[PDB]
């Protein structure tokens, strides 16, 4: 529910090895990032971190927001959150993305689609291919390296 | 649009637009014609109390 662990740790983390130190929930952004990527931000409704987002509209008093969602309403991928301001960094669905995303509770090369809650699931209208296997971080939190190529016909 | 909140990384920023307006003022020229007595002829119309027919 939080980008960083909510409870403080009690142990100094030894930094000796250099392998498999990136399979954490705090890894924001993408593994490969271009300096020509288009980056937006929107007010967040809920916690859409590491999830696909859609646009949500209220009465009309306040501006639009982004909420976790997929299907035919998919607008992009949320890659970072600023908690103080409620800001959600969004990469549009028309821009290539490669990074770790939340997976529904799967082998590399398997086609993926975003479900109603913005979670990737194995297969229809979006190009998403898993580049690794599901890594479990919590009882109900599974992440996976995926690449999004846009919408298919 | 509403301003952009500068948090973490962002490229898409709200924009301030500009416009120009041209105001034109028209000036029109008009003329009138009037009839009077001739200079040399006024002497024959210089009545005792007034000048003119």
């Amino acid at each position: 529910l939080m980008k960083n662990p909510q409870q403080d740790s009690g142990l100094l983390s030894n930094s000796i090895d250099f392998r498999d130190q990136n399979l954490i929930f705090s890894n924001s952004g993408g593994v490969c990032t271009s300096s020509k990527d288009k980056i937006e931000n929107y007010p967040a409704k809920g916690y859409p971190y590491k999830r696909g987002v859609k646009l949500s509209f209220g009465d009309g008093t306040t501006e639009l927001e982004v909420e976790a969602g997929g299907g035919d309403d998919l607008y992009g991928v949320c890659s970072d959150i600023d908690e103080f301001s409620g800001m959600a960094t969004v990469i549009p669905i028309t821009n290539n993305f490669t990074g770790y995303l939340t997976l529904k509770k799967v082998n590399p090369g398997d086609k993926l689609n975003f479900n109603q809650h913005g979670e990737l699931e194995k297969v229809k209208s979006v190009n998403a291919i898993a580049l690794s296997k599901a890594h479990k971080l919590t009882e109900d939190l599974f992440i996976v390296l995926a690449s999004v190529f846009g919408n298919r016909a | 649009a509403n301003p952009t909140t500068i948090a973490n990384e962002v490229n898409t920023i709200s924009t301030i637009g500009f416009s120009s307006e041209v105001v034109r003022l028209n000036y029109l020229k008009l003329q009138y014609k009037f009839r009077h007595l001739k200079q040399t002829s006024e002497k024959f119309y210089t009545s005792d109390s007034y000048i003119g027919d």
